[PDB]
């Protein structure tokens, strides 16, 4: 694996793609 | 949080996943 | 605002959209 | 829930910003 | 909803969200 | 334009219904 | 370039890159 | 229209390309 | 990590984050 | 391949992993 | 056609694009 | 390469075409 700048939407797909079928939380403001 | 350990500086698909439910 | 037919990533993007900086959970089914 | 309806049948924005935090 | 900044295909993926079956125009030279 | 109203500055998907058909 | 199986924000996106600068309108039927 | 023929047939860049503007 | 259901770019856009610096090579069947 | 196998059942992230450089 | 600023995921989905079928290579490094 | 002739400065997708198998 590796690692990358995520930023926007990019992130949030980034989660989906991790995270998948488990969900996911995402919360800028923290 | 998130958007700073990734957008800002950089994360790898592990730390990511402490983001998952 | 339309009705939108939406699935996979594309859901966490209209996610990213409408939520914001308020951020959001995605739970799905199982 | 919302993914599935949002999927299989469909959803509007406004139904979406329920999962807003 | 929120406040963004959308640029290149970002802003023609949220016209397509928010728009649908009404469809939209992208005129970035005006 | 639009560009500059979302790209540069920010824009709500409210204004971004002003380019729907 | 091939031909493209080309649904929703993909063809949204698409048209963003083959059109460019240029623009385009997003006319779907009804 | 294009839209159909991309998402049920298939469609080359060079049918996109008349929508631009 | 999951498993995930990968067509079209999104395939494409997975190996981008799986494999990032690395790059990598996409070959379709026929 | 991978492309048909992720699409058509499914696959994980460690299985992509083989096709990186 | 046209030209625009493609970065990383974007550079991706525009080679998916382009190529399709025949497949590609990503190699950054390179 | 890519990158460089991409992201950095601009390509059009005729230059991209040399990246396809
Ligand atoms: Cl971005
Ligand atoms: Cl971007
Ligand atoms: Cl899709
Ligand atoms: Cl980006
Ligand atoms: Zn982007
Ligand atoms: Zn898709």
């Amino acid at each position: 694996f590796v690692n990358q700048h995520l930023c926007g939407s990019h992130l949030v797909e980034a989660l989906y793609l991790v995270c998948g079928e488990r969900g996911f939380f995402y919360t800028p403001k923290t | 949080g998130i958007v700073e350990q990734c957008c800002t500086s950089i994360c790898s698909l592990y730390q990511l996943e402490n983001y998952c439910n």
